[PDB]
């Protein structure tokens, strides 16, 4: 067994660090695959960071892993940082690839290929779960906040890129000029799923409407992925594959 | 560079690039190189490619070794997707600014919404200098000049590092105490209600309130600075002005077209009728970025890429001048190593063995006529 | 002794090999790696593909066979101290699996995103995919299978049955590799675009979700750790 | 039959249903086209038919009129701008093998449910 | 006696009747059967439809009612030998059901495929469908219901409850008949084509899957066979 | 349109680019039958071995 | 043009004019392949007798 209380504590600390590494990097891999293949196109390009599709899609598809990891970590250890660890791992993987591949391998500028910020939503999700331990309350209120705070959380970063520029006779934002100048041979302009206007776009409502739709869909996706993570937390054994 | 892989018939019948020109072959950092030319949208546009209702004038290149300063279709700037009409000819112009030193193969390409990339001829352009000398200045409507290479980079780094630090602080605050096995055992063995106690709830309330307040304050501050912002400018642009070409005075009818398997030559029998009032002579056959030239009739002086240029690759059985009103049938052979290098011979693998191309007819004075030909391409094995 | 310096090697081997792979693809990405029908593409990337596939098959066979042959027959007469040592070794295996999963499913997957967004897709065997689909994915598959086999053959907790969360954690991410068939099919037939969020990529997404079974796997390993040498201290 | 034989033998050997779903279904998907190639290969001999290139199967479909089945209904390979080299058959075969893994996994449990032996007290 | 020559009749009646039906549709397929508004279409196929629907309703009523009225009241005092005899009779019923299912769901269904691929669909009541939707499908439905009723009323194993696999095996393939509404709706409103793999046909597919309940039904009949006269020999 | 004669007299010859003339009525029919019968026999042999 | 500015119940008012479909039709709007000539009004305060 273990020699004494002290050796047991040291063993528990070593296990803590190693298991934290395992959880963090398995989450990084899986969450990054999911994110980059469900929101990566918007996350890649400043001229894709629009008010309709980026704001709508990103929180919805990104609340998945935080919900599952929360349903496991909070329930089994009372550790209220499942959402934060998921978001931090995603941001770390994204930034490593942006810096060493998007800017390292190819030479796209960082101010063009920066990722979106998600920590505010993760913090809301985690604190709303720890306080008021109800998973239903989290899925309703915290996921609402996660969806709603996405665009305001990223506005300090992207706002300077939205300064209007008179570019060769046409009006373009700085992000538009970045996308125009830094040629993406594989990514033509029409692939861009961004706000283009509609006849039913009333007033100045594009960003808030998208944010509220994302918050509602985030409630739904959090509810589903809480139970998905519950299943993934099972400890069953099989007698035969 | 991504061509030689696409289907030969698809490369033959989508878009025909001609009158291509390059302002320079070798440039310094920050120097501009301009690519001009015309492209014709083939009438027999393959059904597997969506019609070019939404098309983007792009540049084929290994990442931003150049930046696209300007691009024009007709005479107007096209930073967005454009609508093209099948059968129309458009003139284009792309202005590129050198950014990264090296030898780069630059293609003019057209991306079509539901068909994928249509890559035109590529030319090797040498860039010399240092990437550190590259500047991309723009002047905003708010009266400030910024360099797009590093503008907002510090702000982006700062905000991302700040939020990452907040998340790491949360995790570390909870990670000071033992993490996994003792907490699991406490939760399992009896009610836990001991690993989360004040001031843990107070710290969480502080984290939540600070997060919301900081987001609100940062948004307000980023609104006071940069008070003038516009959304991303997007949307397909209609009304591209096509070229007003005169009707050709040469009519060509393709009677059978064959290519040997294996081989590097394509043979076709054409019935050419010369209208107008000047003797004509066949000078060029362009099929897919490959120009087969009859050297006795026409010579290329625009610096066309050598691996795509067959100076004497076009042999006409009777290439004597064709008097006006006269109709004659000749055997035309287009032979060059490019036919196999660019895998034009791999049309035998294609599910649609039809070719298309452009014939260029020249009179004595030097003025030229462009006629388009398309026919089934029959392989010959025996 | 307990936790030894095998963890240092586990981190360092992946780190060094993948740093060299990144250097290799930085040197031969363009210039022998852009034109898939060019002769130097064959000697710098097709040869890489052949060598890496052969070495992966050989290494998987040798490692899995050795782990299965050296399996502990008398698991009943295993002392708690040796059980704790084996639990730490299994945790080192899980650390190696997590590191390999990171390198495969985050780094080289998004790296292939950038590559395919900046160049024209030229083949099914581009330099980026050679490094992602056929090197990093097989490497993490081999590591995960080895960790599963080690748990089953040395840990009495993971013996006497196949752990469902471990099986999911090991096989789901493996299914990303045959899913490449959907990727190639969905890039050549469906979606004449380079949209990274296209439904042709949802095969990676769905089977990337199965890595969430690491949660059940890790609570199982915690219970295996806390069998005889659970303390005391812990809950005392 | 070749795919069926692979599926059956891979199950009897290595009794694992998971191993069958992964390896045997892979083989079932992959061996389909090579298994049928000896039959359809003679129908793919090229023919110069009234000025156009057609395979023998194409001429069969053209000649033997299917009033209810016009040509455009045919869901066959027609070429794309992203069809790189000679990859159409292998790419389709590997996609079919992966999807066969998935469908086998689902239908194993579907068959389990259909093999249930329950009784109901009332419909 | 045990298994008697009712099995020969069970095979032969379906074989002979459907061979005659095939001869009839070969003779009157074209030439009174191509034009649905022609007068001879009414006397050769609409009359066929009317007669077959009336006869199917009458035969179903008579057969099911007789089987239910002659149901065994004193199932407790049934000897194992008579139980074995009744199990063999029920197996003959299942053989007849399988034969009718073959004729309905394979022969005439693909035969309707060919017909609808070679001619222009002219009506909802074409000769092919008259033989497939309104003859062969009702015939196998009647046979399946009769087999289910016989099991429930003569076999103590299948008494005292409704067997779920048997109910699925009997009712699912029945649901293919009301599914014809989707077929006609999906051919006149959806899909102006003759694609046999169109989603308008997935109603037949889904309810054709329910015939897989024959596996549970057959293990139930095996257990019913092996109640008292299970052997010995079997496992001895 | 009235057609007279016998279906047995119908011929559908085509000449391939490989220099062989075949009748589309029966070309490849024997090969198709052979391969299908061979694979069916293999499957039946498997089932009968277990049966 | 408008035939009248002030009408009685059951009285007819006629609205005439021309409309030109702009060449640079925005891509977010589907092409007017299926279009309906409608009247903007707060419910059936008028009935549409005819439209041409
Ligand atoms: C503290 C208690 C009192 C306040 C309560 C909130 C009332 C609304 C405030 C509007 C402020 C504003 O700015 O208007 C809204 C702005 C537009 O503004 P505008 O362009 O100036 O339009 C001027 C013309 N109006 C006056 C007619 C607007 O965007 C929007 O359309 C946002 C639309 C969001 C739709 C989805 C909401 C889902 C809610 C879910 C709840 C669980
Ligand atoms: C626990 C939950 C915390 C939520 C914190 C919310 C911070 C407030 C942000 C102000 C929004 C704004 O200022 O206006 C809306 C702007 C969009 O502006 P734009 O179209 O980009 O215009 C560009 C010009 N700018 C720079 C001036 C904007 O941002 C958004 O679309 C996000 C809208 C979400 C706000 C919903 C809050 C309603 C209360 C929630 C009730 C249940
Ligand atoms: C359970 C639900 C509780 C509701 C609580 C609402 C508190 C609002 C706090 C102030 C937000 C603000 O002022 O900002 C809202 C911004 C305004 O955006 P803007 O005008 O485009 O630009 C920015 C202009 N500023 C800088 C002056 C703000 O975004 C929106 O358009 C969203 C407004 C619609 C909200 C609909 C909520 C319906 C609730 C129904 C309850 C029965
Ligand atoms: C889980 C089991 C995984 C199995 C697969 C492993 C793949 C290994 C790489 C394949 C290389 C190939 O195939 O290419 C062979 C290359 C082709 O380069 P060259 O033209 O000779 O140029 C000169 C060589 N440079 C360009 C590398 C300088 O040359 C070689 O011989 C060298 C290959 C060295 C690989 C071993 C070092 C790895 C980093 C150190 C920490 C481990
Ligand atoms: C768990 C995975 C194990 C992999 C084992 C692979 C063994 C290959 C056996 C030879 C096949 C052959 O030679 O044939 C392959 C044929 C070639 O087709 P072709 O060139 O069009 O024409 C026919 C030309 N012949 C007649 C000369 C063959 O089809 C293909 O294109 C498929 C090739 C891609 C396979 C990708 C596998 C990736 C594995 C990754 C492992 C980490
Ligand atoms: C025995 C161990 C070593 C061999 C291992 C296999 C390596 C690949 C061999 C290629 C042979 C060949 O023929 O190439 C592949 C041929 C094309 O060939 P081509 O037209 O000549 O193109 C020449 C230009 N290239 C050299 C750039 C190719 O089709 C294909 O694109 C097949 C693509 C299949 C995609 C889906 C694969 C999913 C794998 C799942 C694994 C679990
Ligand atoms: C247990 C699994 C058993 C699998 C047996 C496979 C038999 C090999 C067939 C050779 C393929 C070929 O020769 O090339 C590919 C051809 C396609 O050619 P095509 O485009 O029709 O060209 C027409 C001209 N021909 C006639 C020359 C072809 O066939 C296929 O697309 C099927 C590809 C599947 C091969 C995958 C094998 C890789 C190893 C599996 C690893 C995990
Ligand atoms: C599960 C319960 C199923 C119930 C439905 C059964 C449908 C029966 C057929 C309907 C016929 C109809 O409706 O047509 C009536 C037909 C119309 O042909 P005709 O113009 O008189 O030409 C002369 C008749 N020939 C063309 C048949 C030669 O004539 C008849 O009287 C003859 C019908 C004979 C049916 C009985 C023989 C069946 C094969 C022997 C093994 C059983
Ligand atoms: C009818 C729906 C209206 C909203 C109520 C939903 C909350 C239900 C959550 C629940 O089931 O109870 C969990 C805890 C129990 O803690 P208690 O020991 O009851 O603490 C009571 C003292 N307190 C007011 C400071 C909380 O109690 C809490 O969850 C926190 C209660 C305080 C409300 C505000 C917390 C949420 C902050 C965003
Ligand atoms: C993409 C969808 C996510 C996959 C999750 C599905 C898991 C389904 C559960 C499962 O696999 O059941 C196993 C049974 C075999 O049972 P046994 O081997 O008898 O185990 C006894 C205990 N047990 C019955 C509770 C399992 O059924 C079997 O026949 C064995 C098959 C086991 C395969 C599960 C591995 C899944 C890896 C992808
Ligand atoms: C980690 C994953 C790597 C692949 C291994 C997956 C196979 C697992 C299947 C399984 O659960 O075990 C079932 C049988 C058990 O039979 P045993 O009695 O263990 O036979 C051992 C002797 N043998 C090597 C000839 C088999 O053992 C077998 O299934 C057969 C074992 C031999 C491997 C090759 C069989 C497959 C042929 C295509
Ligand atoms: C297309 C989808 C495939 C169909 C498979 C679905 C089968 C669902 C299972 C089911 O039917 O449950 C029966 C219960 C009635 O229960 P009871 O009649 O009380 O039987 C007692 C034992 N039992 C509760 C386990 C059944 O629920 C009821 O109320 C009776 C309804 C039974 C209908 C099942 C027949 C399905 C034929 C299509
Ligand atoms: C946790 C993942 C770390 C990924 C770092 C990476 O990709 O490094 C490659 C990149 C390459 O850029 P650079 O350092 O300038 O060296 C260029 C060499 N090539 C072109 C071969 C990559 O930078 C380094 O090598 C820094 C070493 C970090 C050690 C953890
Ligand atoms: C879980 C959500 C899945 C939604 C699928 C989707 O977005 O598909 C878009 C695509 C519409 O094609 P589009 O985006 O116009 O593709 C343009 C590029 N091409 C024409 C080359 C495919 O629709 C389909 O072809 C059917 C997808 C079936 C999913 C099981
Ligand atoms: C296991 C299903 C057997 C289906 C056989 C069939 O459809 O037979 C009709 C067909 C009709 O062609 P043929 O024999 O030439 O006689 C033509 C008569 N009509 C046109 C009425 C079908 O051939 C026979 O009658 C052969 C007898 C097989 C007995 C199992
Ligand atoms: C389980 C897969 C179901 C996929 C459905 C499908 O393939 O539908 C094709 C069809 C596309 O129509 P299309 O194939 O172009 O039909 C051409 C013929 N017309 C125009 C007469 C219908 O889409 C729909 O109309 C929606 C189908 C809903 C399924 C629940
Ligand atoms: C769509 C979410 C369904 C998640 C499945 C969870 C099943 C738990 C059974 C123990
Ligand atoms: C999609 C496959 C689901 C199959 C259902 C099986 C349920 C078994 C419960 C006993
Ligand atoms: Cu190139
Ligand atoms: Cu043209
Ligand atoms: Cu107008």
């Amino acid at each position: 067994a273990v020699r004494s209380h002290a050796e047991a504590v040291q063993v528990s600390r070593t296990i803590d660090w190693m298991a934290l590494f395992v959880v963090f990097f398995v989450i990084v891999g899986s969450y990054h695959i999911h994110a980059m293949l469900t929101m990566g196109d918007w996350d890649f390009w400043s001229d894709w960071k629009d008010r309709r599709l980026w704001v709508t899609v990103t929180p919805i598809v990104l609340v998945t892993f935080p919900a599952a990891v929360q349903s496991y970590l909070w329930e089994r250890y009372r550790l209220p940082w499942g959402a934060t660890v998921c978001v931090l791992g995603l941001l770390l993987g994204e930034w490593i690839n942006r810096y060493f591949n998007f800017w390292g391998w190819t030479y796209f500028p960082i101010n063009f290929v920066f990722p979106a910020s998600l920590v505010p939503g993760a913090i809301i999700l985690d604190t709303v779960l720890m306080l008021s331990g109800s998973y239903l309350f989290t899925a309703i209120v915290g996921a609402m906040g996660w969806g709603l705070i996405f665009y305001p959380g990223n506005w300090p970063i992207i706002a300077p890129l939205h300064v209007p520029v008179e570019y060769n006779g046409m009006l373009m934002s700085i992000a538009d000029i970045q996308g125009y100048n830094y040629v993406r041979t594989g990514t033509p302009e029409y692939i861009r799923m961004v706000e283009k206007g509609t006849l039913r776009t009333f007033g100045k409502d594009v960003a808030p409407v998208s944010a509220f739709f994302s918050a509602f869909m985030s409630i739904l996706i959090y509810f589903m992925w809480h139970f998905i993570g519950r299943w993934f937390s099972n400890e069953r054994f099989l007698q035969s594959t | 560079h991504g061509e030689k892989s696409q289907a030969a018939f698809m490369r033959m019948r989508t878009i025909h690039w001609y009158d291509l020109s390059w302002s320079k072959e070798k440039v310094k950092i920050n120097e501009t190189v301009e690519i001009k030319g015309k492209f014709h949208v083939f009438e027999g546009w393959p059904e597997t490619v969506d019609e070019p209702d939404v098309a983007f004038l792009n540049v084929g290149m290994p990442g931003p070794v150049f930046i696209r300063k300007e691009s024009y279709i007709g005479g107007q700037l096209v930073p967005r997707s454009v609508r093209l009409e099948i059968g129309k000819t458009y003139d284009f112009r792309v202005v590129l600014k050198a950014r990264r030193p090296g030898d780069w193969h630059v293609h003019t390409m057209m991306n079509v919404q539901g068909g994928g990339p249509i890559i035109g001829p590529g030319k090797w352009i040498t860039v010399e200098g240092s990437m550190s000398e590259f500047r991309n200045p723009v002047t905003t409507l708010t009266g400030q000049t910024v360099d797009l290479e590093n503008y907002n980079e510090g702000n982006t780094y700062f905000w991302h590092a700040f939020w990452f630090a907040i998340g790491v602080a949360w995790i570390g605050y909870w990670s000071r105490r033992p993490i996994f096995i003792p907490r699991l055992l406490m939760v399992d063995a009896g009610r836990a209600d001991e690993l989360v106690s004040a001031t843990d709830r107070k710290v969480a309330m502080g984290f939540l309130a600070a997060t919301i307040l900081i987001v609100v304050m940062a948004m307000s501050s980023a609104n006071s600075k940069y008070p003038i912002t516009i959304p991303l400018q997007a949307g397909t642009m209609r009304g591209m002005k096509p070229l007003e070409l005169p009707a050709p005075t040469v009519s060509v009818k393709v009677e059978d077209a064959t290519y040997r398997v294996p081989g590097r030559a394509m043979r076709m029998k054409l019935t050419i009728t010369n209208h107008g009032n000047s003797p004509i002579r066949l000078g060029e056959f362009y099929t897919a970025s490959v120009r087969f030239l009859d050297s006795d009739v026409y010579k290329d002086t625009t610096g066309y890429p050598e691996d795509l240029l067959a100076e004497d690759g076009l042999s006409v059985s009777d290439n004597s001048p064709l008097a006006p009103g006269e109709t004659r049938t000749v055997d035309v052979t287009a032979s060059d190593a490019a036919w196999e290098v660019y895998r034009l011979s791999d049309i035998i693998y294609d599910p649609d063995s039809r070719f298309a191309g452009l014939l260029f007819f020249f009179d004595a004075t030097g003025n030229r006529q462009v006629v388009q030909i398309d026919a089934p391409l029959i392989p010959s094995f025996m | 002794l307990l936790d030894k310096k095998w963890l240092t090697f586990a981190l360092a081997i992946y780190t060094v090999f993948y740093l060299w792979v990144r250097w290799y693809e930085g040197v031969y990405g363009w210039s022998a790696g852009l034109d898939s029908f060019a002769p130097e593409f064959e000697t710098y990337w097709m040869n890489f593909l052949y060598t890496e596939i052969v070495l992966e098959i050989v290494t998987a066979s040798i490692l899995w066979g050795y782990l299965w042959k050296t399996r502990d027959r008398n698991l009943a007469a295993l002392t708690p101290r040796e059980e704790l040592r084996r639990n730490f070794t299994h945790l080192v295996w899980l650390v190696a699996y997590a590191w390999a999963i990171y390198w495969g499913a985050s780094y080289f997957t998004e790296q292939d995103g950038t590559w395919h967004q900046t160049i024209v897709r030229d083949t099914d065997f581009t330099p980026s995919h050679i490094i992602e689909f056929y090197l990093s994915y097989p490497i993490y598959i081999i590591t995960g299978f080895a960790a599963f086999i080690y748990a089953k053959t040395r840990l009495p907790f993971f013996a006497k049955g196949i752990s469902l969360p471990y099986l999911v954690l090991v096989v789901g991410p493996f299914m990303i590799l045959p899913n490449v068939g959907l990727n190639e099919w969905g890039h050549t037939f469906w979606f004449m675009e380079e949209l990274f969020v296209a439904p042709l990529h949802y095969g990676f997404v769905i089977f990337g979700w199965l890595a969430l079974a690491v949660m059940g796997t890790l609570t199982q390993t915690f219970y295996s750790f806390a069998q005889g040498g659970l303390g005391q201290s812990l809950c005392e």
